[PDB]
């Protein structure tokens, strides 16, 4: 009122609003995995003169397992940290798989020179993805040649041992995104004002069981005047009602 | 040979539940009482969303083709509904002059495939369809029913192909083909959330008043 004396009456001073206690995040359930199960996961690698280039698309890429894996001798990523790929999305990913020597591992870099970088797989000067390398003496130590073509002296007995190299090249603008990391889900809590995130739909309120028979294809219900009144739960397909958590003037 | 598209061709536009409400929405719908072409297949344009429908008893119609040039220069969609396993592919196909499949010919020289999808089987029974291509999302609405009367269309798949589609062709005795237009309707939602009735807001002044 901006006065030190208040006349008799009723005055409105502030607003009461309950605050959310916890956030619940939920998303579409885990589906087909990216077939990472097949390159280093593989039996035999092609030689570097005829390296393979496999396209991977329409799958969820969990880079956490490979990044935590200690079997990789080298793991150099450009642009973004390896832990943030779970959030990022791409259009396409290509895997360049071949076998080289450890002394030649330095050639996988933009603007590099050498026999490999000049007569063989050469990287562009522009943005690169991630390069993964490891020593493969046990498995691959004259069957492997390098591009005029010479053979490696792979003797099973450190820089002359075979190294198997996979380059992850990312296409990030070619099409709508279809290869992305997962979405960690959380347990759902009912009958409390919570801060929810259902399959990309955000808001706050209390969630309760509802008797609204949704159709199998709709994902969230909305009442008159364009307000979300109910959503269906992923991972249980239950139909849960949303009510604004209590507020009012004081 | 032409026939009247009596009032068929209305579909749920947004995958949002609403009940006991009248909602006015704008999307590519088939205008009421438009002309629908009846065929007895030649290549047809796809301009902006095409309404299909057929009545058979022996699954004689078995597939579609979608594309731009159909000469392996671009990736072209191919749908071949098998007996139990319907297959959808996107490959730089070479298409025959008159592709047909019980022996098949349209699926030769399958190279540079960029998308593959496998689903559940389709197809006195009228089997309709709606195909729309929006921002690289190809959307199919369908329903098979036992053309007079009203029936709403539920979606089936949404394929993020992102390929520029301009024409199509059908694989094989008669079928109907309509064309969608960007007209606004008034949709009536039953207490169960199903569309029961609709009003073409530019059909006639009475419907204009009803929508207003
Ligand atoms: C998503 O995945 C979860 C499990 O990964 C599924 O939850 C199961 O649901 C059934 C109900 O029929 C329960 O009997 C199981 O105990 C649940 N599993 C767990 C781990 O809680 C859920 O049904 C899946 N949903 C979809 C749409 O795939
Ligand atoms: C149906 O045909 C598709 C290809 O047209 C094939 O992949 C599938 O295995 C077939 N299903 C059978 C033979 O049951
Ligand atoms: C194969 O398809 C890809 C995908 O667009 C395209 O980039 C490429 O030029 C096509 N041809 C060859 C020989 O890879
Ligand atoms: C809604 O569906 C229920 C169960 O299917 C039915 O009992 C009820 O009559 C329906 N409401 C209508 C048709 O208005």
């Amino acid at each position: 009122l901006k006065s030190f004396t208040v006349e008799k009456g009723i005055y409105q001073t502030s607003n009461f609003r309950v605050q959310p206690t916890e956030s619940i995040v939920r998303f579409p359930n885990i589906t087909n995995l990216c077939p990472f199960g097949e390159v280093f996961n593989a039996t035999r690698f092609a030689s570097v003169y005829a390296w393979n280039r496999k396209r991977i698309s329409n799958c969820v890429a969990d880079y956490s397992v490979l990044y935590n894996s200690a079997s990789f001798s080298t793991f150099k990523c450009y642009g973004v940290s390896p832990t943030k790929l779970n959030d990022l999305c791409f259009t396409n990913v290509y895997a360049d798989s071949f076998v080289i020597r450890g002394d030649e591992v330095r050639q996988i870099a933009p603007g590099q020179t050498g026999k490999i970088a000049d007569y063989n797989y050469k990287l562009p000067d522009d943005f690169t993805g991630c390069v993964i390398a490891w020593n493969s003496n046990n498995l691959d130590s004259y069957n492997y040649l390098y591009r005029p073509l010479q053979s490696y002296g792979f003797q099973p007995t450190v820089g002359y041992q075979p190294y198997r190299v996979v380059v992850l090249s990312f296409e990030l603008l070619h099409a709508p995104a279809t290869v992305c990391g997962p979405k960690k889900s959380t347990n759902l809590v009912k009958n409390k004002c919570v801060n929810f995130n259902f399959n990309g739909l955000t808001g706050t309120g209390v969630l309760t069981e509802s008797n609204k028979k949704f159709l199998p294809f709709q994902q969230f219900g909305r009442d008159i005047a364009d307000t979300t009144d109910a959503v269906r739960d992923p991972q249980t397909l239950e139909i849960l009602d949303i009510t604004p958590c209590s507020f009012g003037g004081v | 040979a032409y026939t009247n598209s009596f009032t068929r061709g209305v579909y749920y536009p947004d995958k949002v539940f609403r009940s006991s409400v009248l909602h006015s929405t704008q999307d590519l719908f088939l205008p009421f009482f438009s002309n629908v072409t009846w065929f007895h297949n030649p290549v047809l344009p796809f301009n902006d969303g095409v309404y299909f429908a057929s009545t058979e008893k022996s699954n004689i119609i078995r597939g579609w083709i979608f594309g731009t040039t159909l000469d392996s220069k671009t990736q072209s969609l191919l749908i071949v509904n098998n007996a139990t396993n319907v297959v959808i592919k996107v490959c730089e196909f070479q298409f025959c002059n008159d592709p047909f499949l019980s022996e098949f010919r349209v699926y030769s020289s399958a190279n540079n495939c960029t998308f593959e999808y496998v689903s559940q089987p389709f197809l006195k029974n009228l089997r309709e369809f709606v195909f729309k291509n929006i921002d690289g999302y190809f959307k199919i609405y369908s329903k098979h029913t036992p053309p007079q009367g009203f029936s709403a269309l539920e979606p089936l798949v949404d394929l993020p192909i992102g390929i520029n589609i301009t024409r199509f062709q059908t694989l094989l005795a008669a079928y109907y083909v309509g064309y969608l237009q960007p007209r606004t309707f008034l949709l009536k939602y039953n207490e169960n959330g199903t569309i029961t009735d609709a009003v073409d807001c530019a059909l006639d002044p009475l419907s204009e008043t009803k929508c207003t």
